[PDB]
């Protein structure tokens, strides 16, 4: 169902138990250790980083 | 709203 913050990019993904995608965010601003998953419905078009994870440029 | 996530806790 969280405060915004930018996202500088994305580390990596999995696929939670309902099948759906979780992704791990690298908040703008913040290290590695404060990274966090977050499901696809957390993220606002943010298609540019899971484009670039996944390697379609 | 772009490049932006909701963050939990
Ligand atoms: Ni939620």
């Amino acid at each position: 169902g969280g405060d915004l913050y930018e996202v500088e990019r994305i580390v990596d993904k999995r696929k939670n138990k309902k099948g759906k995608w979780e992704y791990l965010i690298r908040w703008k601003g913040y290290g590695s250790t404060e990274d966090t998953w977050e499901p696809e419905h957390h993220l606002l078009h943010c298609e540019e980083f899971i484009d670039e994870f996944n390697g379609l440029h | 709203a772009t490049k932006v996530a909701r963050k939990s806790a």
